[PDB]
């Protein structure tokens, strides 16, 4: 599954839609 | 680091056709550092667009390309016949330069049959114990063509030297040379040597050959 | 002080995206506490 927000992302487990992997799941500008 | 990817690698056009290229990115990057370059035949490249929308000096007004985010483009509105060259797109990084792959355009004109002339080996290579049968194919459109070598009907594919040409600015055709290199003893064991030209403009491959008549 | 710490934690949630270079500045804004925390420096600045 895609990584839930506020979880330590890496190269093999990307985040879900609307987030950028920057050592964990971070949101984006509204 | 950041890497770029282009599409398409090859695409052709005619004067009166409006073309648009792509430079795809691997990560979200602001607009203020992304540059274009154009390289003609045997020329060191030149800067083309500074800062993803603004043009440089010596550029006619038919050139623009814009956007934001993660996808950019360059659109030529009324394409000339001198825009058959290779492009590049650049992006600046933490401390590294990263260019693109290369984006080549071609000029189209009418179809034609290839003009074929085969030459015998000279006398001085026969003294050196060798032989080289060259079959020139000049001024044909398009680039895609296939040739064969027939030695008394036997289709030989060993000892073939092929090299194409740059697209000419005079007529937008292509030229090609095919070389059949032999030895001295091999050149005398047979009689006929035949190079043919298989092309989409003639369903019968024409035959230009030579015999051992005073040879 | 609470405003500065709140802005830094707001940066801690969201992303320093390369298409918007605003949010690095709130991370760099943490330095101004080094005046406000020392009471002697507070006294001198209030005297100015």
């Amino acid at each position: 599954y895609c990584q839930k927000w506020m979880w330590t992302c890496d190269s093999e487990r990307k985040c879900c839609e609307g987030m950028v992997c920057r050592l964990w799941c971070k949101k984006k500008l509204w | 680091e950041i890497v770029l990817t282009q599409s398409p690698a090859l695409m052709a056009a005619s004067p009166g056709e409006k073309v648009t290229i792509t430079c795809s990115v691997s990560l979200s990057i602001s607009s203020s550092n992304l540059f274009w370059y154009q390289q003609k035949s045997e020329t060191s490249p030149k800067p083309w667009i500074y800062g993803t929308s603004k043009l440089a000096s010596g550029v006619p007004v038919r050139f623009s390309g814009s956007g934001s985010g993660t996808s950019y483009s360059l659109t030529i509105s009324s394409m000339e016949a001198e825009d058959a060259a290779t492009y590049y797109c650049q992006q600046w990084s933490s401390h590294s330069f990263t260019f693109g792959g290369g984006t080549k355009l071609e000029i189209k004109r009418a179809d034609a049959a290839p003009t074929v002339s085969i030459f015998p080996p000279s006398s001085e290579q026969l003294t050196s114990g060798g032989a080289s049968v060259v079959c020139f194919l000049n001024n044909f459109y398009p680039k895609d063509i296939n040739v064969k070598w027939k030695i008394d009907g036997s289709e030989r594919q060993n000892g073939v030297l092929n090299s194409w040409t740059d697209q000419d600015s005079k007529d937008s055709t292509y030229s090609m040379s095919s070389t059949l290199t032999l030895t001295k003893d091999e050149y005398e064991r047979h009689n006929s040597y035949t190079c043919e030209a298989t092309h989409k403009t003639s369903t019968s491959p024409i035959v230009k050959s030579f015999n051992r008549n005073e040879c | 002080d609470s405003l500065i710490v709140t802005l830094s934690l707001v940066e801690l949630f969201l992303a320093d995206v390369e298409g918007l270079s605003v949010l690095r500045s709130f991370r760099l804004l943490r330095v101004f506490r080094l005046v406000t925390a020392v009471p002697q420096m507070r006294k001198i600045v209030s005297a100015l």
